[PDB]
C-alpha cells in the first residue's frame, strides 16, 4: 500500500492554467446560489435548501453553519468538501488561536487559515483542490463587521455584498443597485430575500431558504449567567417562521 | 511512463542493457594477468588540448594489493570506489589480514542491482579489478553493472573492446612476463585509440605482490613506448 | 517521500536529463578561467538585457567558498546557489575535523560528487550547473583550476571557459595559451582573459567582470574602470 | 532488582607448545555455593583447528562461543572455505566482545591453535575484547593459583642455573605434549584441592597439524 | 580550565587567560591558550569542564567564519554574543550540555567601540566594563571596582591588569602558571608576548 | 501503479529549461502590474489591482503589498494564495534571525532565503512550484535602501526600478527612459504612478485600483518608516501629480 | 502488450507477463540437473564462460551442510535468494538446534518470490533453482520457479535444452531411484543425463559443475580435475 | 601503567611498560601498549585496555582511507582529532583512555595527548598513567631538545624503570620506539627484572636498594 501520490496533480499548462482550479470554479458555478451581505450593524449569510428528495428532512442538512460564536458560513458548490472544511474550520480556530490567546480569533484570520487549508490541497501530493466556494460574514471587536470570500485557489476577497453559484452574476448586479453604506441589518435581511428569489424554481419559503446573521449579542442563547463581559453569540440562524414573517412584508 | 526494475520480453532488465551501451561509448581500458604480475592501462582521452592530462585519474588504488580500471560514465565509479575501499579496510579492521580480490568484487557487485523505486539507476560503468592475494595469486576481474562479475587471463572494455578482445585471444599465454605483458597493453591500446598513443594521453599502471599497486610514471611508461616502436620496426 | 527515477538510461546509452542540464549550462552566460606563472583570473561575462541594475546588491558570479578558493559558474543561478552553499559548509567542515583548509582538489571533488549524486537519486533532478574552481592550497604557490559539470566529472585545466559561445573562446584560448611559457604577471594573465572575452562579450562596458586570486589567500576584484583600461589597450594595438 | 549476571565458576588453561596447543578446563558448573552439574563441557572445537572456552558466566560463554562459531560459518560462505586463522579468530573475537561494551558478556575467554608457520598458538581475551597472544595462560576462579606455578614451570621465572648464582638464567627450553598434559593434570589437582568451585572432572583439548583430540581425567568431587 | 578576565578600556578590549592545563595531580601544559578568533575583530576566551570548552570554542568560530564568508561581512560584536548565548541557552535544556563559560571581546567598526560580553554556561548574557568566570574575579572585582575608569589607555589596562594578576598569585591556593593577554582594537588581534 | 499520473513538474526540457517555471512565468505575466522605484532618500512601492468591483471593501483589502517586517515589504504577481504561503515563511525568517543576533535581518539575506525555498520546488519534491513573482522593497545598514526581485525559478536580482506581472516590457521601457540616479521619492512617486497610467489595460487609472506604498528615512532623525497608503491617500496622490 | 508494463497487473486472460518474461530468462541460462536416489541427491551443472580468456561462471551455491542449490538465469538474484536460504538454515539451528527440512525451505523461497509478484515498484526474480539436500527423512530435490511455484521431484532439468535432460530422466526414473549406497554411479547418471542437453560442445575438465549430499554425505561441490573421473 | 613520549631533535622517542592488572592480580606482564597506526605513527594504551586497542584500530583504518582518498598520508594533528571526535561522542558513557599520538608529518615531528575526558593537547613531552608522575621527575630533569638517539633511548627507557620500580601497578618489560622522518623503529623488548640491577650498577643508582 504506502499513499505513492506524493507528487502535485494540479500543474502549470502551458498557457499558464492551472487546470484542476479551474475547473473547480467550474463545480461551484454548477452549485446552488447563496449570497451575503454586509450592514452598518450586522452582516447576513444565505442560500436556498435544494432537497434531493421530498422524503429527505432538509432540517438535518445544514448549509449554513457555525464556526465561531461570532462567524459564520455558507457555501457554494460540493456539499461535502463544505462540511469537512467547517470541521477543520471550527477546529483550527482552536488549536491555532483559542488554545494560544484565550480568545475566538477576529473573522479575517480565520479565514486565512481557512484559505491556507485549500490553497495546500492546491499543491501538496495526491489531492484534488476543493470543489467550493465560502462566504465568511463574522464579527470582531477591533474590526467589526466583515464578510469574507473564499475560492478554490485559497484566494480571498472583502466584500460589502456578494453572491456565488448558480446566479451569482445576476444577483451580483442586483446587489449593486440596492446597497449602500447606511444600511440596517432588517433592510439587509429584505435584500437578501428579493435576490434570492430570483434565482429559487420552485418553492419560496422559509423551508426552502436557509439564512443566517452576524448581528448584535445574543445574552438568551449564551447558556448561562454571571459573567458580565460574556454577553452571548453574535451568530444566529433565523427560524421557519422568522423567515415567513418577513416574507408577508415583501 | 515504465518500470525502472522491468523485464523485457527475452528476460533482461531494460535499464541494465541499456547501462551496456553507455559503457561501450566510454573511453579503452585493458587488463592483463601474467605469473609476475597484472597490468592495468587506460586510453585517457582528453576533450581539449588546455586540459592538464595528468588530473585524468581512470586507474585507481582500492589497497595496496588490489588496482582498478574503469570505462564508461566515470562519475558513477567514485561511489564505487569509495565502498571498495572501505569494504578492503573494513575486513582488515575485523580480520587482521588483505581481502581476497574476488570477495572485494564480489561487494563492489552487490551494489549492482540496488535500484528501482537505494539510488534511482544502475551505474553507467564498468571495472576492471586486479589484484593478488596468497590463496588464488594474481587475478583480473571485469565488474559490471548487472552485478555479474567474470574472472579474465586478459580482458578489454570501452569502446575499442571487441577488436582489443580478438587481438588479446591470439597474443595472450600462460607463460607471459611482466614486461611482455606492458609492452602488450601499449600494443593494442596503440591499435584502437583514434589520436596517436604517448605518454600523456594514456597511462600503464600493476600490482605485483613485492611493489603492490603502482600506477607509472609518464616519463617510465614514455620509455616503455620506444621499447615497443623499436621492436615491431624489428621484423 | 517523492522517489520518482527522474534520470535513467535510455535505449542508447544516454541519461537525457543529464544532458537536458547540459543545455542549461549552454544557455547560461559565459565564465572563463586562465592561470598564470604565479595567479589564476577568473572572468565573467554580464549580459546587458539587464540595464537600471544596482550593481552594488545584484549577486556576483564569483563566490569565495574560502578565503583562499573561489567558485564561477555557468547555468542556472538559482541552482549554483545550493552547490555554493554545501561547498562553503563542506570548507569549514574540513578545517574543523582536519585543522587544514581544503585543497583546491578536495574542495571540487565535493562539489563534483554532490553533482553525481544528483544523477542517480530518486524524486531529484541535475544541477543545471558547470562550475570554474580556482585558487591556491595552503603554503602552496602552484596555481590550481579544476571545472566540474552536471554528470559529476571533473579535471584540471590550464585555460577553460564554460557557458554560451564557449566553443568560441576556448578556440581562441587553445591558439594563444602557451603551456611552455605562460602568463608570466598579473597584468599578462588579466589581459589574456579580457581578450579571451572580447571575441564573445559585445561591449566592454559593464558586461565583463574580472577577479583575480593570487596565492596565500590575496583575491581581489577588479573595478569598471581598471578593467575599461585593459580594453582600451588591446582594441588600440588591434588597429594595426 | 534483577540481577543479568551470575557466575558459574569453573577454571580454564591453555598452553602453547613448538608445534601443538592444549586448552584445558574443568567440567564442574555451579551457582554459589551448589552444583549444577558434575560434567558440563566448557571447551569446544570452532572448526578451522581452533579450539575455544568463555569461562564465567556461561550464558554469556555459550552465546559467545555460538557466535564465533556462527562467525567461521560465514566467513567461508563470503570468502570461499577459505580457513581462518587463529589471528584472525582473535580479531573477530574482539569486535564481538566490544559489540557489547555497554552491556558486556561476562567471560574470560580463550583461544588456541596453530598459527601460520604451524607454531602453537594461544589467545587470551578480557570481558570487552582486549585480547593478546601468549604461551601460558590461566583463566577463571582458580587462575590466580595455576598462573604463579606456570611462570615457574613452563617459562622457567626466577629459576637460574646452580653454580653460577643468580648470574645466568635457566634456558628456555621447549616442552613436549606429554610434559605439558603433566603441568596441566597438576595445576587441576591442585587448584581442585584449594578452590571449592574446582572439581568433579577436566577434559583437555589437543591442536596438531592433525586434527582436534580429547583427553578426560576425573577430579576429587567434594 | 581555571582564570580568565576581561577588560574593556578606551579604545581596546583585553583578554587574558591562564596557561595551565591539569588533569588530577598532574599539570599536562604550562603554555596553553584558551581562546578562539571568531572573527577578525572579535576574541572569545573560555573555561569549563574538559573537551566541552574546545569542543563548544571551535563549534562557534566554524559557524561565525562561515558566516563571514557566505555575507562577505563581519558581524558585530553584540551579533556574536547572541548567537553564543543562544546555543548556550539551548545548550543547557539538552541531553548532555556543554559545561563552558566564555568571554567575547570585540571591537565594533561600525560604532568605533570597544565592547565585552560574559556569558556563563546557562545562557546568562552580560555586557561589561570588566568582567570574569570561576573564583577568579572574587579576588579581581575589588581591584577593578577601584581602580577603573571607562577613558584608561591600553598601556593602564595592562598594569591594572598585572595588579590583578599579582593578587591572583598571592591568594590563590592553585598555580595556574600566568596568563596569556590578547588586545582587540580597530587594527585586529594581537598578543602580549611579555607578561 | 500510481506513476501512470505523474506529470513530472521538476525535469529539463531538451532545450535546458524548467517546464514548470516557465508556465508559472506565464500564469504571472497576466497578474495585475506591480513597480518598485529606488531613490537616495527612499524606496517606492506601487501596484494594480486586478479589475475589482464597487462592492469590494478597499479599506480592509490586501492583495499586493504586504508587510515583512518594519524594514522590509512585498509586492507580489501572481496567486495571492501562494505568496502568502511564502511571505508568512518570511515573516517567521525575518523574526529567527532578530532572536538569534539581536539585529534585524539584512534585506539579501531575507530574499535569498525565500528565493532558495522557490528554487527546491523546481529540482525535487514533485510538487508544482509557487507561481509568485517578488518585489522586495528594504533598507539595512549596509547597503541602506534595496530593490529586488524574485520569480518561481528561485533567481533573484537587485534592481534600481523594476516591473513585475503584467506589461513589464512596456514599464521597464518607460522607467529605463525617465530614471536618473539623483531622484527622490516625491518624484518617484510620480514615475511610478505615470508608469502604471500607461501601461495599465484599464480605461482609467483610480484611486480603487491601486496599492501603494513608501519606505522613507523621512522619519523624525535616523530611522526608517513605512507607510503603507489608505485609500484617501492614494486618491490624493493621485490629483496631486495630476492625473485624475 | 499493455499489461507488461509492470508486476502488478493482471492481463485480460489472467496472466502475469512480468513473471513469464522473468521465466524467459531461466531458458536462456545455461542448463543445469537434478536427481535423486533414496540415500543421496546430485545436482550436475553445465557452466557457462564469457569467452576462452574468461573464467567460467560458476553455477552451484552452498546453503548449509545438509543442503545447497543450482542456478539458471539471473546470477545476483541466486546469490540473494541462497543468502535468505542460508539465513533461514542458520536461524533454524541457533534457535531450534534443528536442521531446517528441505521442504520447509521450499515453502520460504517461495513465499519470499511472491511477495515480489503482488507489488508495485519492485521486480519478479529473474532465476530457476535447483535445490537438493538430505534432512530427517531422506533425500530430496526441489525446482523453484520465480512465479513463486515450488515442486518436489525425484529428478528435473532447467536452463537451455533441458528437455533433453529432462525426457532421459522420465525413461531412467526406475533405474536411478534405486542407486542406493553408490555415489558414482549416482552421479554417472546425471552426467549421462545432462549429456543429452549438450550441442556442438562437450563436457571438459573446467566446464563441469557436479554437487553431491547424501546420509553420511556433506554438501560438497566438485569441480576442475576432481571431475575428470566423471568426463 | 606508565606510557611516555617527548619530541626532540631526531624525531619523537616513545615508551611504555607491559603490566596488566586486574585489581592486586597481574594479570599479563608481556603487554603491548604501543600501537601501530601506520609506519609513520604511533599510539599508546593507558585506562581500559579495550577501549584503548578498540578505538586506535578503529583509528588506523580511518587513516588509511584518508590515504587512499586523498593520495597523502595524514596528518598527527587530523589523527588525534579524528580520536578525540569520536570518544567524545561517548562522554560519560564510562570509557577510559589515555593515550599519545606520536608521528612525523610535513610539520616535523608531532605529538598530542588525548583522552577519553575530552582533552587533545599537543606538547614536546607527556607521560600517561598510574606511574606518570614518577617518570616526569627523570624527564623534566634530563630532557633537552639536542639529546642524541642514543641518550634519548635511553632517558625514555630510564624513565620508565623509575616509575615501573615505585608504581605496584606498573613493571614487567618496556617497550620502546623511535620515530624518525623515514618512520618508526623498534628498539626491544627490555625486562625490568633484569635492566633494574643492570641500571643500578651502572649508573650507581637505587642505591638504597641491595644486590
Ligand atoms: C596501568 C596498569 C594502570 O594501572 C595501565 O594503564 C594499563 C594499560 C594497559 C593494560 C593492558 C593493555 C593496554 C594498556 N591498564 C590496565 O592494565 C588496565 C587496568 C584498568 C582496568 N580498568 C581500568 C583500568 C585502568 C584505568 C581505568 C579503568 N587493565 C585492564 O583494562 C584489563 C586487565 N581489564 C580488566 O581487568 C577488566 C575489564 C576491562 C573488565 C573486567 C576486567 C571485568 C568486567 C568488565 C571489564
Ligand atoms: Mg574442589
Amino acid at each position: 500500500m504506502t499513499d505513492r501520490y506524493s507528487f502535485s496533480l494540479t500543474t502549470f499548462s502551458p498557457s499558464g492554467k492551472l487546470g484542476q482550479i479551474d475547473y473547480a470554479l467550474t463545480a461551484v458555478k454548477q452549485g446552488v446560489t447563496s449570497l451575503g451581505i454586509k450592514a452598518t450593524n450586522g452582516v447576513v449569510i444565505a442560500t436556498e435548501k435544494k432537497s434531493s428528495s421530498p422524503l429527505a428532512m432538509s432540517e438535518t442538512l445544514s448549509k449554513v453553519s457555525l464556526l465561531t460564536p461570532d462567524i459564520g458560513a455558507v457555501y457554494s458548490g460540493m456539499g461535502p468538501d463544505y462540511r469537512v472544511l467547517v470541521d477543520k474550520s471550527r477546529k483550527v480556530a482552536h488549536t491555532s488561536y483559542k488554545r494560544i490567546y484565550g480568545e475566538y480569533p477576529p473573522t479575517k484570520l480565520l479565514v486565512s487559515e481557512v484559505a491556507k487549508i485549500m490553497q495546500e490541497a492546491t499543491q501538496s501530493g495526491g489531492v484534488r483542490p476543493f470543489g467550493v466556494s465560502l462566504l465568511i460574514a463574522g464579527h470582531d471587536e477591533f474590526n467589526g463587521f466583515s464578510l469574507y470570500q473564499v475560492d478554490p485557489s485559497g484566494s480571498y476577497f472583502p466584500w460589502k455584498a456578494t453572491a456565488i453559484g448558480k446566479g451569482s452574476v445576476a444577483a451580483k448586479t442586483f446587489l449593486e443597485k440596492r446597497w449602500n453604506d447606511e444600511l440596517e441589518l432588517e433592510d439587509a435581511i429584505h435584500i437578501a430575500l428579493l435576490t434570492l428569489k430570483e434565482s429559487v424554481e420552485g418553492e419560496f419559503n422559509g423551508d426552502t431558504i436557509e439564512l443566517a446573521i452576524i448581528g448584535d449579542e445574543n445574552p438568551d442563547l449564551l447558556g448561562y449567567t454571571g459573567i458580565p463581559t460574556d454577553k452571548g453569540p453574535r451568530f444566529r440562524k433565523l427560524t421557519s417562521q422568522e423567515i415567513n414573517d418577513r416574507l408577508e412584508a415583501l | 511512463d515504465r518500470g525502472v526494475s522491468t523485464f523485457s520480453p527475452e528476460g533482461r532488465l531494460f535499464q541494465v542493457e541499456y547501462s551496456l551501451e553507455a559503457i561501450k561509448l566510454g573511453s579503452t581500458a585493458i587488463g592483463i594477468a601474467t605469473k609476475e604480475g597484472v597490468v592495468l592501462g587506460v586510453e585517457k582521452r582528453a576533450t581539449s588540448p588546455l586540459l592538464e592530462s595528468d588530473s585524468i585519474e581512470k586507474i585507481v588504488e582500492i589497497d595496496r594489493h588490489i588496482g582498478c580500471a574503469m570505462s564508461g560514465l566515470t562519475a558513477d565509479a567514485r561511489s564505487m570506489i569509495e565502498h571498495a575501499r572501505t569494504a578492503a579496510v573494513t575486513h582488515n579492521l575485523y580480520y587482521d589480514e588483505d581481502i581476497n580480490v574476488e570477495s572485494l568484487t564480489q561487494s563492489v557487485c552487490d551494489l549492482a542491482l540496488r535500484f528501482g523505486e537505494l539510488m534511482s539507476r544502475p551505474f553507467g560503468v564498468a571495472l576492471l579489478i586486479a589484484g593478488h592475494d596468497a590463496d588464488d595469486g594474481y587475478q583480473l576481474f571485469h565488474a559490471e553493472p548487472s552485478g555479474t562479475f567474470y574472472r579474465y587471463n586478459a580482458k578489454a572494455i570501452g569502446s575499442g573492446s571487441e577488436g582489443a578482445q580478438a587481438e588479446l585471444l591470439n597474443e595472450w599465454h600462460s607463460s607471459l612476463t611482466l614486461k611482455e605483458a606492458e609492452l602488450l597493453v601499449l600494443k593494442i591500446l596503440k591499435q584502437v585509440m583514434e589520436e596517436k598513443l604517448d605518454e600523456n594521453n594514456a597511462q600503464l599502471s600493476c600490482i605485483t605482490k613485492q611493489d603492490g599497486f603502482k600506477i607509472y610514471d609518464n616519463e617510465k611508461t614514455a620509455e616503455l613506448i620506444k621499447e615497443l616502436k623499436e621492436k615491431e620496426a624489428a621484423e | 517521500g517523492y522517489d520518482r527515477a527522474l534520470s535513467i538510461f535510455s535505449p542508447d546509452g544516454h541519461i537525457f536529463q543529464v544532458e537536458y542540464a547540459l543545455e542549461a549550462v549552454k544557455r547560461g552566460t559565459c565564465a572563463v578561467g586562465v592561470k598564470g606563472k604565479n595567479c589564476v583570473v577568473l572572468g565573467c561575462e554580464r549580459r546587458s538585457t539587464l540595464k537600471l541594475q544596482d550593481t552594488r546588491i545584484t549577486p556576483s558570479k564569483v563566490s569565495k567558498i574560502d578565503s583562499h578558493v573561489v567558485l564561477s559558474f555557468s547555468g542556472l543561478n538559482a541552482d549554483s546557489r545550493i552547490l555554493i552553499e554545501k561547498a562553503r559548509v563542506e570548507a569549514q567542515s574540513h578545517r574543523l575535523t582536519l585543522e587544514d583548509p581544503v585543497t583546491v582538489e578536495y574542495l571540487t571533488r565535493y562539489v563534483a560528487g554532490v553533482q553525481q549524486r544528483y544523477t542517480q537519486s530518486g524524486g531529484v533532478r541535475p544541477f543545471g550547473v558547470s562550475t570554474l574552481i580556482a585558487g591556491f592550497d595552503p603554503r602552496d604557490d602552484e596555481p590550481k583550476l579544476y571545472q566540474t559539470e552536471p554528470s559529476g566529472i571533473y579535471s584540471s585545466w590550464s585555460a577553460q571557459t564554460i557557458g554560451r559561445n564557449s566553443k568560441t573562446v576556448r578556440e581562441f584560448l587553445e591558439k594563444n595559451y602557451d603551456r611552455k611559457e605562460p602568463p608570466a604577471t598579473v597584468e599578462e594573465c588579466v589581459k589574456l582573459t579580457v581578450r579571451s572575452l572580447l571575441e564573445v562579450v559585445q561591449t566592454g562596458a559593464k558586461n565583463i567582470e574580472i577577479t583575480v586570486v593570487k596565492p596565500d589567500s590575496d583575491i581581489v576584484a577588479l573595478s569598471s574602470e581598471e578593467i575599461n583600461q585593459y580594453v582600451t589597450q588591446i582594441e588600440q594595438e588591434k588597429q594595426e | 532488582q534483577f540481577n543479568p549476571y551470575g557466575d558459574n565458576g569453573g577454571t580454564i588453561l591453555g598452553i602453547a607448545g613448538e608445534d601443538f596447543a592444549v586448552l584445558a578446563g574443568d567440567t564442574r558448573n555451579i551457582t554459589d555455593y551448589s552444583i549444577n552439574s558434575r560434567y558440563e563441557p566448557k571447551v569446544f572445537d570452532c572448526g578451522d583447528n581452533i579450539v575455544m572456552s568463555a569461562n564465567g558466566f556461561a550464558a554469556d560463554g555459550d552465546a559467545l562461543v555460538k557466535r564465533f562459531k556462527n562467525s567461521v560459518k560465514w566467513y567461508h560462505f563470503d570468502h570461499n572455505d577459505k580457513k581462518l586463522s587463529i589471528n584472525s579468530a582473535a580479531r573477530n573475537i574482539q569486535h564481538l566482545l566490544y559489540s557489547r561494551r555497554f552491556f558486556p558478556y561476562y567471560v574470560y575467554n580463550i583461544i588456541a591453535g596453530l598459527d601460520e608457520d604451524g607454531k602453537g598458538a594461544v589467545y587470551s581475551f578480557d570481558p570487552v575484547g582486549s585480547y593478546q597472544r601468549e604461551q601460558c595462560r590461566a583463566g577463571g576462579a582458580a587462575a590466580s593459583l595455576i598462573m604463579p606455578f606456570l611462570d615457574n614451570q613452563v617459562n622457567f621465572k626466577n629459576q637460574y642455573e646452580p653454580g653460577t648464582n643468580g648470574k645466568v638464567k635457566k634456558p628456555l627450553k621447549y616442552l613436549s605434549v606429554e610434559e605439558v598434559i603433566k603441568l596441566v593434570r597438576d595445576s587441576f589437582t591442585s587448584a581442585t584441592e584449594r578452590h571449592i568451585q574446582v572439581g568433579d572432572g577436566l577434559e583437555i583439548l589437543i591442536v596438531t597439524k592433525d586434527g582436534v583430540r580429547k583427553e578426560f581425567y576425573e577430579l576429587k568431587r567434594d | 580550565m581555571d582564570i580568565i578576565l576581561g577588560i574593556r578600556v578606551q579604545d581596546s578590549v583585553i583578554l587574558a587567560s591562564s596557561k595551565a592545563v591539569t588533569r588530577g595531580i598532574s599539570v599536562l601544559k604550562d603554555s596553553d591558550d584558551k581562546t578562539r578568533q571568531l572573527s577578525p575583530h572579535t576574541l572569545m576566551s573560555f573555561a569549563g569542564e574538559a573537551g566541552d570548552t574546545v569542543q563548544f570554542a571551535e563549534y562557534i568560530q566554524a559557524n561565525i567564519q562561515l558566516y563571514s564568508i557566505r555575507e562577505d561581512y563581519e558581524l558585530s560584536p553584540q551579533a556574536v554574543s547572541s548567537f553564543v548565548r543562544q546555543e548556550l541557552a539551548k545548550s543547557i535544556r539538552s541531553r548532555r550540555p556543554y559545561q563552558v563559560n566564555v568571554l567575547i571581546g570585540g571591537y565594533d567598526k561600525k560604532k568605533n567601540k570597544p565592547e565585552l560580553y560574559q556569558i556563563d554556561y546557562l545562557g546568562t548574557k552580560v555586557e561589561l566594563p570588566y568582567g570574569a568566570h570561576g573564583y577568579s574575579g572574587f579576588y579581581t572585582f575589588s581591584l577593578l571596582d577601584h581602580h577603573y575608569r571607562p577613558d584608561m589607555t591600553t598601556e593602564e589596562g595592562l598594569d591594572l591588569l598585572k595588579l590583578c594578576v599579582q593578587e591572583l598569585e598571592k591568594r590563590m591556593p592553585m598555580d595556574f602558571k600566568g596568563v596569556i593577554v590578547k588586545i582587540v582594537d580597530k587594527d585586529g588581534i594581537r598578543q602580549v608576548d611579555d607578561f | 501503479g500510481s506513476r501512470r499520473y505523474d506529470s513530472r513538474t521538476t525535469i529539463f526540457s531538451p532545450e535546458g529549461r524548467l517546464y514548470q517555471v516557465e508556465y508559472a512565468l506565464e500564469s504571472i505575466s497576466h497578474a495585475g502590474t506591480a513597480i518598485g522605484i529606488m531613490a537616495s532618500d527612499g524606496i517606492v512601492l506601487a501596484a494594480e489591482r486586478k479589475v475589482t468591483s464597487t462592492l469590494l471593501e478597499q479599506d480592509t483589502s490586501t492583495e499586493k503589498l504586504y508587510k515583512l517586517n518594519d524594514k522590509i515589504a512585498v509586492a507580489v504577481a501572481g496567486l495571492t494564495a501562494d505568496a502568502e504561503i511564502l511571505i508568512n515563511t518570511a515573516r517567521i525568517h525575518a523574526q529567527n534571525y532578530l532572536k538569534t543576533y539581536n539585529e534585524d535581518i539584512p534585506v539579501e539575506i531575507l530574499v535569498r532565503r525565500l528565493s532558495d525555498i522557490k528554487q527546491g520546488y523546481t529540482q525535487h519534491g514533485g510538487l508544482r512550484p509557487f507561481g509568485v513573482s517578488f518585489i522586495y522593497a528594504g533598507y539595512d545598514d549596509r547597503y541602506g535602501y534595496q530593490l529586488y526581485t524574485s520569480n518561481p525559478s528561485g533567481n533573484y536580482t537587485g534592481w534600481k526600478a523594476i516591473s513585475v506581472g503584467a506589461n513589464t516590457s512596456a514599464a521597464q521601457t518607460l522607467l529605463q527612459m525617465d530614471y536618473k540616479d539623483d531622484m527622490k521619492v516625491d518624484d518617484a512617486i510620480e514615475l511610478a504612478l505615470k508608469t502604471l497610467s500607461k501601461t495599465t489595460d484599464s480605461s482609467a487609472l483610480t484611486y480603487d485600483r491601486l496599492e501603494f506604498a513608501t519606505i522613507r528615512k523621512g522619519a523624525n532623525d535616523g530611522e526608517v518608516y513605512q507607510k503603507i497608503f489608505k485609500p484617501q491617500e492614494i486618491k490624493d496622490i493621485l490629483v496631486k501629480t495630476g492625473i485624475t | 502488450n499493455n499489461y507488461d508494463g509492470d508486476t502488478v497487473t493482471f492481463s485480460p486472460t489472467g496472466r502475469l507477463f512480468q513473471v513469464e518474461y522473468a521465466l524467459e530468462a531461466i531458458k536462456q541460462g545455461s542448463v543445469t540437473v537434478g536427481l535423486r536416489s533414496n540415500t543421496h541427491a546430485v545436482l550436475v551443472a553445465l557452466k557457462r564462460n564469457a569467452d576462452e580468456l574468461s573464467s567460467y561462471q560458476k553455477k552451484i551455491i552452498k546453503c548449509d551442510e545438509h543442503m545447497g542449490l543450482s542456478l539458471a538465469g539471473l546470477a545476483p538474484d541466486a546469490r540473494v535468494l541462497s543468502n535468505y536460504l542460508r539465513q533461514q538454515c542458520n536461524y533454524s539451528s541457533l534457535v531450534f538446534n534443528r536442521k531446517l527440512a528441505v521442504e520447509r525451505a521450499g515453502h520460504l523461497l517461495c513465499d519470499k518470490a511472491q511477495k515480489n509478484t503482488q507489488s508495485y515498484g519492485g521486480r519478479p526474480y529473474g532465476v530457476g533453482l535447483l535445490i537438493i539436500g538430505y534432512d530427517k527423512s531422506g533425500a530430496h530435490l526441489l525446482e523453484f520457479q520465480p512465479s513463486g511455484n515450488v515442486t518436489e521431484l525425484y529428478g528435473t532439468a532447467i536452463g537451455a535444452r533441458s528437455q533433453g535432460a529432462k525426457t532421459y530422466l522420465e525413461r531412467t526414473l526406475d533405474t536411478f531411484i534405486k542407486i542406493d549406497g553408490n555415489p558414482d554411479e549416482l552421479i554417472k547418471a546425471g552426467v549421462e543425463a545432462i549429456s543429452q542437453s549438450l550441442r556442438d560442445e562437450s563436457l571438459t575438465v573446467d566446464n563441469l559443475s557436479i554437487a553431491i549430499v547424501g546420509k553420511d554425505t556433506p554438501f560438497t561441490i566438485y569441480d576442475g580435475e576432481a571431475v575428470a573421473k566423471y568426463i | 601503567t606508565t606510557t611516555l613520549a617527548f619530541k626532540f631533535r631526531h624525531g619523537v622517542i616513545v615508551a611504555a611498560d607491559s603490566r596488566a592488572t586486574a585489581g592486586a592480580y597481574i594479570a599479563s606482564q608481556t603487554v603491548k601498549k604501543v600501537i601501530e597506526i601506520n609506519p609513520y605513527l604511533l599510539g599508546t594504551m593507558a585506562g581500559g585496555a579495550a577501549d584503548c586497542s578498540f578505538w586506535e584500530r578503529l583509528l588506523a583504518r580511518q587513516c588509511r582511507i584518508y590515504e587512499l582518498r586523498n593520495k597523502e598520508r595524514i596528518s598527527v594533528a587530523a589523527a588525534s582529532k579524528l580520536l578525540a571526535n569520536m570518544v567524545y561522542q561517548y562522554k560519560g558513557m564510562g570509557l577510559s583512555m589515555g593515550t599519545m599520538i606520536c608521528g612525523w608529518d610535513k610539520r616535523g615531528p608531532g605529538l598530542y595527548y588525548v583522552d577519553s575526558e575530552g582533552n587533545r593537547i599537543s606538547g614536546a613531552t607527556f607521560s600517561v598513567g598510574s606511574g606518570s608522575v614518577y617518570a616526569y621527575g627523570v624527564l623534566d630533569s634530563n630532557y633537552k631538545w639536542d639529546l642524541s638517539v642514543e641518550d634519548a633511548l635511553y632517558l625514555g627507557k630510564r624513565s620508565i624503570l623509575a616509575a615501573a620500580h615505585r608504581d605496584a601497578y606498573s613493571g614487567g618489560s618496556v617497550n620502546l620506539y623511535h620515530v624518525t622522518e623515514d618512520g618508526w623503529i623498534y628498539h626491544g623488548n627490555h625486562d625490568v627484572g633484569e635492566l633494574f640491577w643492570k641500571v643500578k650498577e651502572e649508573e650507581g643508582s637505587f642505591n638504597n636498594v641491595i644486590g
